[PDB]
DNA sequence: GCATCCGTGA
DNA sequence: TATAATGGGAGCTGTCACGGATGC
């Protein structure tokens, strides 16, 4: 299909969760030794996808013969790493917070 | 076609107009010292006098050029529209003219020198105010020009 | 200058709603209120009483129907919030929209008027003609 | 770490360049051109063995059981296929430039 | 530019905006550019 | 050759040291040569004295000291270190309860030392601290723009020295004071100071209606204590009004010398303006438990007096150079030092709490880190600390004399309107009206005048000769602008017989205003016209014949002059081209009298009168910041007797002690075949033949081999998959040999880096299987020559790990630098300019036979178009050309001072003397006048140039005196139809060259986030197609070109890949796809909790992420 | 200027339509390898090489000249797209 | 979070903002699970709101959150979207493009109005893929990879590739542009004429349109790829095809300076 | 009905 | 893991204009 109209609208919490591929529970980014992403972190591969194309974290499934398959060990789906520019995460707040755009 | 320093030709009329303006200036000062006219009116009369004087020496330059030296480089370039305008040529041959203070106020004394004769450090310093103000005006103008242009583009784009 | 000024006079303000859903003081495009008025007057309903409204180029550019253009101009936050609240759809009428989207602008060679033009040689044209004549 | 905004001068090493992608495409196409000079069977053996098909590299027992031959037979025809590939390569010198 | 009736599909608004804008840096007893923006 | 100087003006004083604004400032700041006990309280000393004692245990300051630099300047430049000295501070920790005293000298880190020429070396790079002009501290009174008959009193201290208090008279009648955006009745603050209604009534009562507005009963009813608490409640809402907190806050805000500092200059200005005396730099004091007033009452009195119209009270001009001062290197550095010291003091106070309260030493209590951090921050990341301009000696010399209104504690460019940018009447002799940048920075960035010098208070002073009676003394008085306005100052060119004024009427200045005055009325007189203009501006001969706007460009572009191998001083000088080479330390001179012992290319050895043998090393082919080669050549010979101050070696861009910014060429002013159309320039190939405008340029390349988790990076001669042809010029270690010629693509330094772990594609598996060759463990990272660059490698520097004297940054095993030099001939696209503001790129290089030539057979060099002259109104180049013709045939050069020049008649004389040599030679050689000369003379007399009836020689001389000659076209042989101005002009090759600026890209690196091409030549980036270019393509109506720009050529991944593949395959380019940056926009809008949906005509969602972002 | 650009501007009601026509025709010539051309061998645009005169590789020049000849028919809805593509592929294989 | 050339790490401010948010959130959840007093919980919640605000739009309310030891405000999402440097104006309404170049302009008098002098090397890089195709067509290279690896080194470049380049660019045009672009004639189409030297040669008559002179001005070259873009440039954007101002209708490219003087 | 701060833009 | 200790420190000033909401 060809793009015709472009719509913008408010996003419900349920919609935000619908976008999200997982929740980030930790402030950690990557490991200070291995340089690999921390689990439940901002760079976590379990959430936002694989760093390398069609290869999981631990490297159990390294090729395209597995696609859409989520490794049981590291928990990283095997697909094109381009998805790391795409897949959203989320953060569940203990208390609601007002969007400053609709306040100020 | 070339340009020598003699190619800027100071008219004989110049000195005459200058001396006339001098005696006129003296008359005005005399009229002021006897309390006939205020400082304002005196200043205005001096400015007007020097403006008309400037016009006269300009016309003198271009008439001398037209009649005596029709193929003169400055004259040719100005007439054909190749380069230059009457005021710049006037600055090259006749007087540089009146200059203004940073406040916009004009100095009572004009620059009697031309660029061919060369100026005096005081005259040069007096002109520098105007030059600087002009440069600043240009620089500050470009930005607003661009902003306006972009506003217009955005409103008219569809 | 008449083009720009034309874009300056683009908006009107409602003096009386009539039978419409519009409100007193509400500002909208002249085209829309004229279409609304001709739709109401053909329906046998009291038309909207409006007033010509002149606004400067900035406000007029920010007041456009396209939220992509308005957001790409200035006051991105304001524009985007009001648009998201309104659930606005950008129909990609103007140039800026299609530029941002990276599409072919609706002008020049991208104009629907000249866009669908076809070219064919007489040989192929005739061959195709004979092909369609045998069906 | 230091802030990126202090990032416009920093290249992207990850995504393949147009030149690289084009080179990989020409590589695949030239490889198919060279594999077309074999029989479909001995080409299929190499495609199954080196993982050009399905992505996995098959053992000699699997290709042999697939074609219905002995693993020695499949290894031998793999060898002769590779041999014809080497001869065709020595002749046409096509795949040398892709060796970097 | 062509001294003939304009071709359909010509982008008029941009040409207008540019036509007004380009001389702008030249605008100087005169009100000038601030007057232009004021208008 | 012979040097003939003109002008009648005798300057009684020489130009001051030009770098003194830097040198003396920093010297005064450090006081390194002053024994500690004898140090005045200023600069670093003032910082220590202001910070200490630290009260809380009591830590006090005794004295400091600066050690010797750990490394010499050259070695610092080499090793990327900073030229600096260790700073030690003797401190005694005193326990006031015990009486215990522990004294120790603590090491506070290093401070950058200034070099001899007034610059710095920071991390190996030469830098310059630009002086900053700002509003001088003090008390000012300015007209209130709202209420005409009312005024605003402003009390201004130094930057970051405390707030700006604003006294104003409100419409209700009460006097208001404004501090930190808060406004309160001044009466309260007056009551806090201990003032009573009686005292205010008697003091201010002279001015009738204001004092009643000052009267508030409720305030006078309460004692200063309750008024203090009240004021604290007004200033600090929500904070409990504890009395001690109120005292602390109010004292800290006003009376605290630590938190609040008026300038010493501010102190003086306040004392002078208000007519009072300050006990300190604070507006008030805390004495005997209470607050005592200093400033506020006199200022309030003055305000009321100015409002009332009491004579003797004036409003202040804030643009006046008496109200504006200069913060030099020493002051800025001292400020940052004071900040770091304050932070260190906070650390110390924090350390006096924790730990053992008994055993502590000054060493334990002091952490030097904040200080080091502050100073380093200043010299590294500050705006006023600028990368030094070394292009030519004059570049740096001018750079050091720069005055900026920008920087920290200064104007924003957008905060600056006409007023700040304007040339004030007080700029005379102080700030050059000519030389300022052309652009947005105009008027904000300026230059110090030649005779101008900054005083101790920070104000710029200019020299004036005392005139007593009608006699002009030789004594000079440097005056501030405020002091300058007091007298009547005659011009420098006023007629003089001996020391007496010879004119009945003289031209003078009263408060800057020009006036005609009698010799009895002359109090002072200008020293020289030179004082009006900066150094660069003073280098433009016939400056009075040039329009200011073009002279600006002349000045500015002299700075851009590239040092040439053959570089020579101008035939027409201003007389300043010697001294400039002296003050910029590039040129080498003899210390005392003596005989030269040795002369080499590397060094010069001199034996002085003392008998001591002094060896001077010469800097040879050293790369400056701009890449221009700085090199010294010996000007003397073995056994030559020299005196004190005599030239030994010539610096870069200098000829025999005179400044050489370019070459003297033979120029003809005339249009040539549209090749000089619009400022373009045509030059002779003869210039390239004799190596005129040829300059050496050095570029430095650098690479690092570090430690990786994938294994070490190695610098080696072993590079995978390379032939011997590629490795030819590399030595055993992998570094290119010295003397080799490198071109684009060549390897300067071989390097191998372990490949990132990756699974080889099935294609690679099959390929490897076919060729039977294992994939190497390492990849080729080798440093190569960037496109468009190259040359001969003149140097290599290698620093490893484990070798003595070197430690790199953590992780780095080794670092290699390669210095490559190139000899650049003049070529099409290079920029040339003269001193008068005539600039142009060379658009054509003709062979010698195509060049217009003199009848004797001498071809010209440069052909300039006359169309540049009239509109630009710079006539100085013309006169320079005429006198240059005279000087060409007379074999001599000239010195024409600024505004006292060689005038027309004298040039006519010299031109006649020249014509005798030019012609009489011919007539003696047995040659008569040419036919073409006859025709040209006919047309010339048609023009009215020569008087009809005279002999051909007389007419040719009449032409020659006009500076015009007969010129033959080299192509035709036929003469030009008229006489053309030809002569010697001084032209420079500017730093802007095509070799540097040419760039082209097909495809290359893309940005991380946006996936758009990079930018800059170094990164091999693409050209920016902006909003305006899009407007261009839109207005043209080209949709597909624009779409190509938006997609296929940028940021559309699939699109650009498919496009390149299609082009290399010969196929036409494919339909473009969605730009990646739009996807980035969508996702960045999602992070803002805004749902952005692309819809079709059916309003059904369209997925541009192709299912990858959806679960 | 392009040779006979004025007649070309005369052919169409809008210049952009001319652009579209030229571009599309050029794409036809490129895809079909110029063997679908309406030009006679002596009308073929020529290019000077070191060897000698060859065919002009530029398809746009060809398209403009072909347009000038008048042997090209342009307009809207002349023929369904797939039918045109397939018939041209039948007459001039790729 | 990416590793730069020197093995050092660089990261966006959004990461630090997110970390702030997560830390304050988790501390809030722990404070709630431990039943902290209402004061502490109030303060924590307020800090959480301050954090979310700082993330979405920084400096919008209260003091802008800065990284330690720096006065520079972190870059929030609002700061990324809006502004002159914002996503829209910087990366959307305009882009840096491929197949483009830049150099110093010089006046060719000899050029026809529709022509421009183009340096050899510049054109070799700009047309490079076409040149690879042509070189593969002729006997200069076995294939594209070989030709490109051949062009990589300058000393590996022979004289036939220049002729092939001449074959490549024949009939095609390029776009010259000078900043600032104040109207549609700030970009114009010219037939490239290969020249020795590093300078772009510009026809005199168009100088007035670009407001270009020879005092050291520079211009940018762009190469339209598709036959469509090339048609657009050759017809609509060609210099000789626009002789009149779209503004006043008067002649734009007309005799000036030297020309007027001579005539 | 009108003065009073703040917010966004080069 | 145990002497006792119980509201924080920088702001920082020579821009111009209209769109709000306040709110004098
Ligand atoms: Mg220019
Ligand atoms: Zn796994």
């Amino acid at each position: 299909k060809e793009v015709r109209k472009v719509r913008i609208a408010l996003a419900s919490p349920e919609k935000i969760r619908s976008w999200s591929y997982g929740e980030v529970e930790k402030p950690e980014t990557i490991n200070y030794r291995t340089l690999k992403p921390e689990r439940d972190g901002l760079f976590d591969e379990r959430i936002f996808g694989p760093i390398k194309d069609y290869e999981c974290a631990c490297g159990k499934y390294k090729r395209q013969r597995f696609e859409g398959k989520v490794c049981e060990r590291c928990g990283v789906e095997v697909t094109k790493s381009i998805v790391r520019r795409y897949r959203m995460g989320h953060i569940e707040l203990a208390t609601p917070a007002a969007h400053i755009w609709f306040v100020k | 076609i070339t340009i020598g320093i003699d190619d800027a030709v100071i008219p004989e009329e110049k000195k005459q107009y200058l001396e006339e303006a001098d005696r006129k200036l003296l008359q005005i000062e005399q009229a002021y010292e006897m309390g006939f006219l205020t400082d304002r009116e005196r200043y205005d009369q001096i400015l007007q006098l020097w403006t008309e004087t400037t016009e006269k020496v300009t016309q003198a330059v271009f008439k001398n050029f037209e009649e005596n030296y029709p193929f003169n480089p400055l004259y040719v370039m100005a007439q054909s529209g190749a380069r230059g305008n009457p005021q710049q040529i006037r600055q090259l041959c006749g007087l540089r003219g009146l200059m203004q203070k940073p406040s916009g106020e004009t100095f009572e004394v004009p620059v009697r020198s031309s660029f061919r004769e060369g100026l005096t450090v005081l005259e040069y310093f007096i002109s520098s105010h105007g030059a600087r103000k002009g440069g600043a005006d240009t620089a500050l103008r470009t930005a607003d020009s661009g902003y306006l242009t972009r506003k217009l583009v955005d409103v008219t784009h569809e | 200058i008449e083009i720009v000024v034309r874009q300056m006079m683009k908006y009107v303000e409602v003096t009386d709603p009539g039978d419409s859903r519009l409100l007193e003081g509400q500002v909208l495009e002249k085209w829309d209120v004229e279409a609304l008025n001709e739709r109401l007057i053909a329906e046998g309903k009291t038309p909207v009483a409006w007033k010509p409204l002149l606004m400067g180029v900035t406000k007029s550019a920010l007041s456009t129907k396209s939220w992509l253009s308005a957001a790409s101009f200035q006051n991105t936050t304001h524009v985007l919030t009001e648009a998201a609240i309104a659930g606005k759809k950008d129909e990609l009428i103007g140039l800026k929209e299609n530029v941002i989207l990276g599409r072919l602008i609706p002008a020049g060679t991208g104009s629907d008027f000249v866009r669908f033009t076809q070219v064919v040689d007489q040989k192929t044209l005739k061959a195709i003609e004979e092909a369609r004549k045998e069906a | 770490p230091v802030s990126l905004e202090t990032g416009d001068f920093i290249p992207d090493e990850h995504l393949p360049s147009p030149v690289d992608a084009a080179t990989q495409s020409l590589l695949s196409e030239e490889l198919e051109k060279a594999l077309s000079k074999l029989s479909e069977r001995e080409a299929m053996v190499l495609k199954l063995r080196k993982g050009l098909i399905d992505g996995r590299e098959h053992t000699l027992e699997e290709v042999g059981a697939f074609f219905g031959v002995t693993r020695e037979r499949i290894r031998q025809i793999e060898n002769k296929a590779l041999r014809k590939l080497k001869y065709h390569e020595s002749r046409t010198r096509k795949l040398r430039d892709f060796l970097d | 530019s062509m001294a003939r009736p304009v071709s359909i599909g010509e982008a008029v608004g941009i040409v207008a905006a540019q036509s007004i804008g380009e001389p702008g840096t030249q605008l100087t007893i005169t009100q000038g550019l601030p007057r232009v923006i004021e208008l | 050759m012979e040097i003939k100087r003109f002008g009648r003006i005798r300057e009684v004083i020489p130009l001051p040291p030009l770098t003194e604004i830097q040198v003396e400032s920093y010297r005064r700041a450090l006081q390194a040569d002053v024994p500690p006990e004898k140090r005045e309280n200023v600069g670093i000393q003032a910082a220590f004295r202001e910070t200490f004692p630290i009260e809380e245990l009591v830590l006090d300051f005794l004295e400091y000291r600066l050690g010797e630099p750990p490394f010499p300047q050259d070695e610092c430049r080499e090793k990327d270190l900073t030229y600096q000295a260790p700073l030690y501070a003797r401190l005694q920790l005193i326990h006031k309860d015990t009486g215990l005293i522990k004294e120790d000298e603590v090491f506070l880190g290093h401070i950058p030392l200034m070099t001899e020429d007034g610059s710095f070396i920071i991390n190996g790079a030469d830098r310059v601290i630009v002086s900053q002009i700002h509003r001088s501290p003090g008390v000012y009174f300015t007209p209130d723009p709202a209420r005409p008959g009312r005024y605003i009193a402003s009390i201004i201290p130094l930057p970051k020295r405390g707030p700006w208090i604003d006294l104003e008279v409100e419409p209700n009648g009460v006097v208001s004071m404004k501090v930190n955006k808060r406004k309160f009745p001044l009466v309260l603050l007056l009551r806090v100071l201990g003032y009573d209604q009686e005292t205010l009534a008697r003091e201010l009562g002279a001015y009738g209606e204001l004092v009643q507005g000052l009267m508030d009963e409720s305030v006078f009813a309460m004692r200063p204590e309750e008024a203090l608490i009240r004021l604290f409640t007004l200033l600090r809402p929500g904070d409990p009004p504890k009395r001690d907190k109120a005292v602390a806050y109010v004292y800290g805000l006003i009376a605290d010398p630590r938190r609040y500092d008026l300038g010493e200059a501010g102190r003086y200005k306040a004392e002078e303006k208000l007519g009072i005396r300050l006990s300190g730099r604070t507006l008030a004091r805390f004495e005997d438990g209470e607050f005592k007033d200093e400033v506020f009452l006199p200022t309030l009195r003055y305000l009321f007096a100015l409002t009332a119209g009491v004579p003797g009270h004036e409003v202040d001009d804030i643009d006046h150079l008496g109200n504006r001062r200069i913060r030099t290197v020493g002051e800025l550095m001292t400020d940052q030092f004071r900040v770091g010291l304050a932070r260190l003091a906070r650390g110390v106070r924090e350390r006096m709490l924790m730990g053992s309260e008994d055993s502590l030493t000054p060493a334990k209590l002091v952490n030097s880190r904040p200080l080091e951090a502050a100073i380093r921050e200043f010299f590294s990341r500050s705006q006023l600390s600028q990368f030094k301009d070394e292009t030519n000696p004059l570049s740096s010399l001018r750079h050091k004399r720069r005055i900026s209104a920008l920087g920290p504690g200064g104007l924003t460019r957008e905060r600056a309107g006409f007023d700040v940018r304007d040339v004030h009447r007080t700029h005379y002799g102080r700030i050059c009206p000519v030389e300022t940048p052309e652009g947005a920075n105009i008027g904000l960035i300026t230059s110090l005048a030649a005779y101008a010098r900054v005083d101790e208070l920070g104000f710029i002073r200019t020299p004036y000769r005392r005139v007593v009676g009608g006699v002009v003394t030789d004594e000079v008085v440097y005056m501030t602008a405020t002091e300058e306005d007091r007298y009547t100052i005659a011009q420098a060119n006023t007629p003089l017989e001996g020391n007496r004024i010879a004119a009945e009427r003289v031209v003078a200045r009263r408060k800057g205003e020009p006036v005609i005055v009698s010799p009895e009325e002359v109090e002072f007189m200008d020293v020289s016209p030179k004082q009006v203009f900066s150094v660069n501006t003073n280098l433009i001969p016939f400056l009075e014949h040039d329009d200011a706007n073009r002279a600006l460009m002349g000045s500015n572009m002299q700075t851009q002059a590239v040092p040439l191998i053959r570089a020579q001083a101008p035939v027409v000088m201003t007389g300043l081209e010697e001294r400039v080479v002296r003050d910029s330390l590039a040129a080498l001179y003899a210390e005392e009298d003596g005989e030269v012992a040795k002369v080499d290319g590397n060094r010069i050895v001199v034996r002085y009168e003392d008998g001591r043998l002094v060896e001077y090393p010469l800097r040879r082919f050293y790369r400056s910041n701009q890449g221009t080669a700085l090199d010294q050549r010996p000007r003397v010979v073995v056994g030559q007797r020299v005196r004190k101050g005599d030239l030994l070696a010539d610096g870069p861009a200098s000829e025999n002690g005179f400044l050489a910014l370019g070459q003297n060429v033979l120029v003809a002013i005339m249009p040539f075949d549209g090749y000089n159309f619009e400022d373009a320039i045509v030059i002779s190939e003869e210039l390239l033949k004799r190596d005129f405008y040829t300059s050496i340029h050095i570029e430095r390349y650098e690479i690092e081999a570090r430690d990786t988790k994938l294994g070490p990076e190695r610098i080696t001669r072993d590079i995978p998959h390379l032939s011997e042809a590629a490795l030819r010029d590399l030595d055993e270690e992998g570094v290119v040999r010295i003397g080799a010629e490198v071109k684009p693509g060549d390897i300067l330094v071989g390097r191998t880096s372990f490949k990132g772990e990756s699974e080889p594609t099935p294609e690679e598996r099959l390929l490897r299987s076919i060729f039977g060759e294992k994939a190497r463990d390492v990849k080729d990272t080798s440093l190569r020559v960037p496109p468009g660059e190259g040359g001969i490698v003149v140097r290599t520097v290698r620093l490893r790990r484990g070798d003595p004297g070197v430690e790199l940054k953590p992780g780095v095993r080794e670092v290699v630098r390669v210095y490559v030099a190139q000899k650049r001939k003049l070529q099409v696209g290079d920029k040339l300019a003269n001193r008068h503001g005539n600039k142009g790129v060379v658009a054509k290089i003709l062979p010698v036979e195509d060049m217009p030539h003199l009848p004797d057979g001498t071809p010209v060099d440069v052909i300039l178009n006359p169309l540049g002259v009239p509109s630009r109104m710079n006539l100085g180049q013309i006169l320079e050309t005429h006198l240059g013709l005279a000087g060409y045939f007379l074999g001599q050069r000239y010195i024409s001072p600024i505004f006292d020049g060689a005038k027309e008649p004298e040039i006519k004389e010299l031109l006649a003397q020249a014509f005798e040599v030019y012609f009489g030679k011919r007539k003696g050689e047995g040659f008569g006048v040419d036919k073409r000369e006859v025709e040209v003379l006919r047309r010339a007399e048609k023009l009215g140039l020569v008087t009809p009836g005279k002999t051909p020689e007389e007419q040719l001389k009449e032409l020659f005196l006009q500076g015009k000659v007969v010129l033959y076209d080299g192509r035709t042989g036929e003469p030009i139809e008229g006489p053309i101005v030809v002569g010697q002009m001084f032209i420079m090759k500017l730093y802007h060259m095509v070799e540097d600026k040419m760039h082209a890209r097909s495809t290359g690196p893309y940005s991380l986030i946006t996936q758009q091409p990079l930018g800059g030549k170094a990164q091999f980036g693409g050209q920016r197609f902006g909003e305006m270019e899009v407007w261009a393509l839109e207005a043209y109506g080209a949709a597909h070109t624009l779409q190509e720009m938006l997609t296929l050529k940028s940021d559309d991944i699939e699109g650009r890949n498919a496009a390149y593949e299609a082009i290399i395959k010969g196929e036409d380019v494919p339909e473009p796809s969605v730009p990646e940056s739009f996807r980035v926009l969508v996702k960045e809008l999602q992070a803002l909790a805004l749902d952005v949906q692309t819809l079709d005509e059916k309003d059904n969602p369209v997925d541009i992420f192709e299912g990858l972002a959806s679960k | 200027a392009e040779p006979g650009i004025d007649k070309l501007f005369g052919m169409v009601d809008s210049k952009y339509r001319l652009t579209v026509v030229v571009a599309k025709r050029a794409q036809q010539l490129l895809r079909h390898g110029f063997k679908n051309t309406v030009l006679e061998p002596e009308e073929r645009p020529k290019m000077q090489t070191l060897e000698g005169l060859f065919d002009d590789p530029n398809a746009v020049t060809w398209a403009m000249k072909e347009l000038l000849t008048g042997r090209l028919v342009f307009g809207e809805n002349l023929v369904p797209e797939d039918r045109l593509q397939k018939e041209m592929e039948r007459l001039y294989p790729v | 979070m990416v590793q730069v050339d020197g093995g050092r790490f660089a990261t966006s401010d959004l990461n630090d903002l997110y970390r702030r948010l997560i830390n304050r959130n988790n501390r809030l959840k722990k404070l709630l699970a431990q039943g902290a007093p209402e004061i502490i919980i109030r303060n924590e919640k307020r800090m959480l709101q301050e954090a979310v605000d700082a993330l979405l739009d920084n400096g919008r309310r209260g003091a802008p959150v800065t990284n330690p030891g720096s006065d520079r405000p972190l870059r929030s999402l609002t700061d990324i979207l809006s502004g002159k440097q914002g996503r829209f104006r910087q990366n959307l309404l305009g882009k840096r493009v491929d197949y483009s170049g830049r150099s110093v302009i010089v006046v060719g008098p000899q050029l026809k109005l529709h022509q421009c002098g183009l340096p050899k090397r510049m054109a070799l890089e700009l047309f490079k893929p076409f040149l690879l195709k042509k070189m593969e067509e002729k006997g200069i290279a076995p294939n594209v990879k070989a030709a490109r690896r051949m062009l990589e080194r300058q000393r590996d470049i022979k004289d036939e590739v220049w002729d092939a380049l001449e074959e490549v660019i024949h009939g095609k045009v390029v776009l010259l542009n000078r900043a600032p672009t104040l109207h549609r004639l700030g970009i114009q189409a010219f037939q490239p004429v290969l020249v020795e030297g590093q300078s772009i040669q510009l026809h005199p008559l168009v100088c007035e349109a670009f407001n270009a002179d020879f005092d050291g001005d520079q211009m940018a070259v762009h190469v339209p790829l598709s036959s469509f873009a090339q048609a657009e440039a050759r017809i609509q954007m060609l210099s000789a095809h626009n002789l009149l101002s779209p503004a006043s209708g008067e002649p734009l490219a007309k005799p000036s300076r030297d020309i007027i003087l001579g005539l």
